[PDB]
């Protein structure tokens, strides 16, 4: 398969890097989110669940906060800002609070799956990607970041 | 002293830096040449995230030396 064919760099901490390019329609099937300022969260509501519902997002949210818990003062994302660990719930639970790759890494660790974030072109092309645990991309669960603002999901073809 | 640094996307960027240059100071040099914001900045060498605090011999990145620049990813 082409998609596990890709080399990863390991970085830091289990989180790995990758610099292809290629047309995400080709391996991937998009599964669109709308603009709420939860997209994120949806995204990971669409690929870890049975059913999704409007309201799903709320469960992985539930999850970030009990890994938030136990995770984010070895975080290296984190590390980085000078936010506590209290700074950062009290703003990351709030309602249409965007996240990323600090909540992905987080909840990487918590419900044992690995994520990755597939940066995207205005052409709808791939340029990189960041893996947060040691998985292949196949049983991973692949995200894509739009604009430089926006998360939608992605199913292997 | 010229250093390397690689982008998500590939991209390397050369920079003239002093030893003695903290992280913030290397991140400045960033913001200045790729107009990259630093506090959207990661900086990562040797398999760990530098931190603001020290100093480029802190961990010790000597001349033709390739540190890693990851996009901190929020949307």
């Amino acid at each position: 398969d082409f998609l596990d064919s890709l080399i990863w760099e390991r970085v830091v901490d289990e989180q790995y890097i990758t610099n292809p390019t290629f047309c995400v329609s080709d391996y991937f099937e998009v599964i669109r989110q709308p603009g709420d300022g939860n997209c994120f969260y949806h995204s990971i509501a669409e690929l870890f669940f049975d059913v999704k519902t409007p309201s799903s997002f709320r469960k992985v949210k539930e999850h970030l906060q009990l890994a938030a818990e136990v995770y984010y003062d070895t975080e290296p994302e984190a590390v980085g800002t000078g936010i506590s660990k209290d700074e950062y719930i009290k703003v990351a639970m709030k309602d249409n609070e965007w996240g990323g790759s600090l909540e992905a890494s987080m909840l990487s660790k918590h419900l044992q799956t690995t994520i990755i974030l597939w940066v995207v072109n205005s052409t709808e092309q791939v340029t990189a990607a960041i893996k947060f645990g040691p998985g292949r991309v196949s049983t991973a669960l692949n995200l894509m970041h739009v604009g430089r603002t926006h998360f939608d999901a992605l199913r292997i073809i | 002293m010229q250093i390397f640094v690689k982008t998500l996307t590939g991209k390397t960027i050369t920079l003239e830096v002093e030893p003695s240059d903290t992280i913030e100071n290397v991140k400045a040099k960033i913001q200045d040449k790729e107009g990259i914001p630093p506090d959207q900045q990661r900086l990562i060498f040797a398999g760990k995230q530098l931190e603001d605090g020290r100093t480029l011999s802190d961990y010790n990145i000597q001349k033709e030396s390739t540190l890693h620049l990851v996009l901190r990813l929020r949307g």
